[PDB]
């Protein structure tokens, strides 16, 4: 079980998170500065979020020892994932948050019926209040219930550049980001970011309760602004490289705002339409949890 | 609660029948009679003698400090008939004589702990209330079947015949057959201990050892889930979209109001210039002559017999028209899954789903199409396409080691793709004596 | 004497393998390995060849044949004829031609009476042998080769499919492994003598 | 990798780098299409991207 | 994940209502997942480029 | 009759810049946009209740020119023709219909073509009997007018 | 008149059946209802219909 430790899942260390900065890797907090920021005469408001409608999919229990936490990392940021928005995995989830059900959350992220002995996991009540949030976004796609997206952006951006003037403040004028690279950094950074176990710091960011909240967030304000960053590339227009002395520099368009598809089909990851339907009524649930 | 505990059930006829005989078979003192006075002292004392941990019903009131040593020791009690329990033992302060309720299970009589008897096992009744019903003449069709099959000749089994009356048959319906000896009278006596030889004790009528040890092991091939392919009901509903694998269930939406079909709700009136077929809401009581416009519900037909052709239309006409779901539950069906490329080879129609004889059962196949390479970059777009009419909600998925083993790009699985599991590869170890055991685990 | 049962080379079993494959799904990679690499680990590749959609396991369609009534192309086990409507002609379809094939399957597996006899067998040598197929192999194979997951543990392209079978394989919970095996019942003389398999 | 000399190994690679990147979608040639023929005429089909 | 090349498989597609005046009857259809174009016989986009 | 909008419904204008092809699960489609909250919806279902009012077809891609009145038929989507001609007639109860306008060369067709329609009566019908078993099926109207 | 209990169209007379047959007065049957064995032969003799 591991029971839970008090000041998070994330304080363990048994699994943490580390950007391959090429030969050698590094902490998030390490890699944000590479990168600069360029005001343009543009600007968002932030906009308030409303609220998600609770009617979470019910209980089926096919027999599939779904890899829930698996596909969960995949669409937001694994390389072009097919058909990450259907049904039947979320469905056999919401059975998580019921008390009393014999139907544990692997360590791994690999849900299973009855039990193991040789595996240990997250104890029942750390994973009933996870889930009792994560299942909803199972059902993003419908006509009625989904979510928005060419709003939820103007936040992205204040924290990938925020700064604190402009976090403190309502709104900020368009960035244009610009880092050192390596030619094929962009997808490198997310072909890692995958195997980060996003299931441990997302079933602790609703089990943390009023002061080891406090700490947590002032504490991985990193690993949710990497992610975010990773995120916020496939959706941004235009990538324009710079060539100057002997270094080569990649240009990210606009951090703010949605251009609605492609990025870069070549120097990025893309997102398709069965994407935005998604990460969107993602961002709609962390965000909101989250501040 | 915890729909276990609290106090043990059974009809008088179950009793005789199972319990009797074969309790009778050692030398105890047959089961004390619950007193309409209390004795919680001697209840398992005159119960430790009979070994049978159950006691007989009679008259008047269990006692309070005896409704309590019933649900302690885990003591059954025998009721000619239960209309009701409440009077029976007066439960006087929690809740309990007639309101959370009872359930349903079986007992394979393991409270003999007493070896050679009780043979068989839970799975051989689930298969008998399986069965629908046999008659007479049925048993006796069977019978002849399965001897017939098998090369043994049966020239007169089961009827007596005399010179000067012909051919009179008897029937072949026995059940616990247990040969004992008649008394001049004609009356069945008893066991008749110490003569008798003692091999007319028991048996279940079978190749002692051989017969009863292969029965044993077979049985449990029979009740497993994976050979049982024959899923029940069908819900019919008109949403629109594209998944990936069969067994997709469609929740019923959000708001929805479920009436149970009527063969009443339906009524023919006067609209505009016309008769048409309406539609009456239970809820509200209102007309709604359109097959279209008429409120969204949950329909569930039981009956899909009686219904008129104009009935069935209605109903399959505001699935499409009005977003009904609707259900069945007659119609029996087995699925197998067909791979994303070729196709369909057999399509069915919705006018012929309302119209299928109760008993026989068609096949529908449903399409997998997990594994398919999605079109080029450059290629003409679509138009309103693809709308889906039958789901199952059995489900189906039921026999499946692996599946689709090929590799996404790159070093992933494919979403939503299996793999075998850890138990059809692990060859165990011989019993301390006799058959296969596991690893074991830790 | 009475000769109750008989005997034969191989057993069958009631429990067979099933697949539906995909001809637009092939690797361009022709893979090889040593001849006692394919021989133990050989069938068993080409049951499962790569871009296969379904492989699902169901009543074997050989040892319950038409020889005893059993009938099953649709994966139901049909009988044409055990419970009926008398008086009145059979129909073309029943539902209660399955639970009467449902009982006679349970006849046929009572009623059995079979030997298993080693025969044909052959034993590889260690040079000829890869590390990861060798200790699997206690000392003797059965002549002739057997289809099972986790003997195909590095014989597939398939990279994502390798892994589970490692890790299922690793964990002490499980142990696969075929060949002449270690036995309670052993020396035991009944005119010939007594072997695990 | 390989056994051709370090010259072609590296005239490969920098004739493969200026394909890979350099980049013209579907739209660029549908957007020199409107400069042959009278104003106004219209354009529909493949995906700009 | 990659593109076909060889032609794949269809329902196929099939024409229904287009006049003013229509009064169906929701008979047949099929149940399996089919496709319904309104306009008849479109896909019109014959310029290649090369 | 004319018919109007009935209740919660948003006027729209036209232009083939709102009308895009994209690709959603594992096929191309068009897709609409509803300029007022910048969406996607791509499928003729489940489209917000719009009252699109299209003043010229110049630019009318027949496919995209087609996939407005599928979506009038699965969203119950109200659209408008401004630079039609037309000389219809009133019809008695009998003799029914006979030519009718195809609800494909009324959205695809040149400028300048004046096409006639055929209108319904109906005040002399005669109405069903006492006693009878009703009969199904139910009658469509796609083309309204607006003068009147 | 009573074995049509839920087989006609006719919909005002088939709640007017399926109310005073399901009556707690009266009820219909049909077929075999019970059976006289035999004493010395132990066969079915005379049966009710």
């Amino acid at each position: 079980m591991l029971q839970q430790p008090t000041g998070g899942y994330t304080t363990l260390e048994q699994f943490a998170f580390t950007i391959r900065n090429d030969g050698t890797n590094a902490t998030p907090t390490q890699f944000l500065q590479l990168l600069s920021y360029e005001a343009t005469e543009n600007e968002l408001v932030k906009k308030t979020i409303p609220t998600p409608e609770t009617h979470l999919p019910s209980a089926r229990n096919v027999p599939g020892n779904v890899y829930i936490e698996d596909a969960i990392t995949q669409a937001l940021f694994g390389i072009s994932a097919q058909n990450v928005n259907a049904h039947g995995y979320f469905s056999r989830l919401s059975a998580l948050a019921l008390p009393n059900t014999s139907a544990r959350l692997g360590l791994d992220g690999v849900i299973y019926n009855s039990e193991t002995i040789n595996i240990p996991f997250y104890d029942p009540a750390a994973v009933a209040n996870f889930a009792a949030t994560y299942a909803k976004l199972g059902n993003a796609s419908t006509p009625r219930y989904r979510a928005d997206m060419i709003d939820i952006y103007a936040h992205v951006g204040l924290e990938l550049a925020g700064t604190d003037a402009e976090r403190a403040a309502g709104v900020m004028p368009v960035k244009r980001a610009k880092f050192d690279s390596w030619e094929g950094s962009l997808i490198s950074l997310s072909r890692d970011v995958v195997n980060w176990k996003i299931l441990a710091f997302l079933i602790d960011l609703c089990s943390l309760e009023g002061e080891a909240l406090r700490a947590f967030k002032t504490r991985n304000r990193d690993v949710f602004r990497m992610m975010l960053f990773i995120m916020s590339t496939a959706v941004a227009a235009n990538v324009v490289n710079r060539k100057v002395t002997k270094r080569v520099d990649r240009v990210l368009e606009y951090i703010g705002v949605n251009s609605m598809r492609t990025a870069g089909r070549t120097a990025t990851i893309t997102y398709d339409l069965s994407r935005h339907e998604f990460a969107a009524k993602f961002l709609q649930l962390t965000f909101t949890r989250w501040n | 609660d915890d729909l276990d505990e609290g106090i043990r059930m059974t009809t008088y006829d179950q009793y005789l029948s199972h319990i009797r005989e074969r309790l009778h078979i050692t030398n105890v003192p047959d089961p004390i009679y619950i007193t309409g006075a209390s004795t919680p002292d001697q209840i398992a004392a005159s119960v430790q003698a009979t070994h049978v941990a159950v006691v007989l019903y009679q008259s008047g009131v269990i006692n309070g400090s005896a409704s309590t040593y019933l649900r302690e020791n885990e003591v059954l009690v025998v009721m000619p008939d239960y209309y009701d329990v409440v009077s029976r033992f007066a439960n006087a302060n929690l809740q309990m004589n007639n309101n959370r309720y009872h359930e349903s299970v079986l007992e394979i009589a393991d409270i003999f702990d007493q070896a050679d008897f009780i043979q068989t096992s839970d799975a051989v009744r689930q298969l008998r209330a399986l069965m629908p019903t046999l008659s007479t003449s049925q048993i006796r069709h069977a019978i002849e079947r399965i001897a017939q099959i098998t090369d043994v000749d049966s020239t007169d089994y089961g009827k007596l015949t005399l010179r000067f009356l012909g051919t009179l048959t008897r029937s072949l319906k026995m059940q616990n057959a247990q040969i004992r000896r008649i008394r001049p009278d004609g009356t069945v006596l008893r066991y008749d201990d110490q003569i008798d030889i003692e091999a007319f004790r028991w048996s279940r009528y079978f190749l002692d050892e051989l017969r009863l040890r292969r029965l044993s092991v077979g049985l449990r091939l029979i009740t497993n889930p994976r050979i049982a392919r024959r899923f029940d009901g069908v819900r019919i509903m008109y949403l629109t979209d594209d998944d990936p694998d069969p067994d997709f269930v469609p929740d019923v939406p959000e708001g929805y109001v479920a009436v149970q079909y009527a063969h009443r709700l339906f009524s023919s009136s006067l609209a505009n210039k016309r008769n048409r077929v309406t539609y009456t809401h239970p809820p509200t009581g209102m007309a709604y002559p359109s097959p279209t416009g008429r409120p969204h519900v949950h329909m569930t037909i039981n009956e899909r017999a009686g219904m008129s052709k104009l009935v069935a239309d209605n109903i399959i006409a505001s699935v499409i028209k009005s977003n009904w779901v609707v259900d069945i539950h007659d119609i029996e069906y087995t699925a197998e899954v067909m791979t994303p490329s070729e196709g369909y080879t057999q399509h069915v129609d919705a006018e012929s789903i309302m119209t299928a004889p109760k008993g026989k059962l068609f096949h529908l196949q449903f399409m997998d199409g997990l594994l398919r390479p999605e079109p080029s970059a450059f290629d003409p777009p679509a138009s309103g396409e693809d709308m889906r009419l039958i789901y199952p909600l059995q489900p189906i998925s039921v026999a499946r080691s692996m599946r689709a083993i090929v590799n996404h790009n790159e070093v992933d699985r494919p979403r939503g793709a299996v793999a075998p599991s850890s138990y059809e590869m692990d060859t165990g170890t011989l019993s301390r004596n006799g058959d296969l055991l596991y690893s074991p685990v830790a | 004497l009475s000769d109750d049962f008989k005997q034969i080379s191989d057993p069958k079993g009631y429990l067979t393998y099933s697949v539906k494959y995909e001809d637009q799904f092939t690797k361009k990679d022709k893979l090889r390995a040593s001849e006692a690499d394919d021989r133990i680990v050989g069938p068993t590749v080409n049951l499962f060849k790569y871009g296969a959609a379904v492989v699902n396991i169901d009543l074997n369609r050989d040892f319950f044949d038409t020889a005893t009534g059993i009938d099953l192309t649709k994966g139901i086990p049909l009988v044409q004829d055990l419970l009926v409507p008398i008086g009145v002609t059979a129909g073309a379809e029943q539902s209660a031609e399955y639970v009467s094939g449902l009982l006679m399957v349970l006849f046929k597996v009572m009623t059995d009476n079979r030997l298993v006899i080693v025969g044909e067998t052959t034993t590889p040598m260690s040079n000829t042998l890869s590390t990861v197929v060798n200790n699997v192999l206690r000392t003797t194979y059965h002549n002739n080769v057997g289809v099972n997951p986790a003997l195909l543990r590095d014989f597939t392209q398939v990279n994502w499919l390798n892994r589970d079978i490692t890790n299922m394989l690793q964990q002490a919970g499980t142990k696969y492994g075929l060949g002449l095996t270690e036995t309670r019942l052993d020396y035991v003389r009944l005119v010939k003598t007594i072997v695990g398999h | 990798a390989l056994n051709i000399d370090h010259f072609a190994a590296s005239v490969l690679n920098i004739n493969l780098r200026a394909l890979m990147e350099a980049n013209v979608t579907a739209d660029d040639r549908i957007k020199a299409l409107q400069a042959h023929s009278m104003i106004s005429t219209q354009f529909h089909g493949p995906n700009q991207g | 994940d990659d593109v076909g090349i060889m032609q794949q498989k269809k329902p196929p597609t099939v024409v229904q209502s287009r006049t003013d005046v229509f009064n169906e009857q929701f008979a047949n259809e099929a149940l399996h997942p089919m496709t319904k174009v309104i306009f008849n016989g479109l896909d019109v986009n014959t310029e290649v480029q090369p």
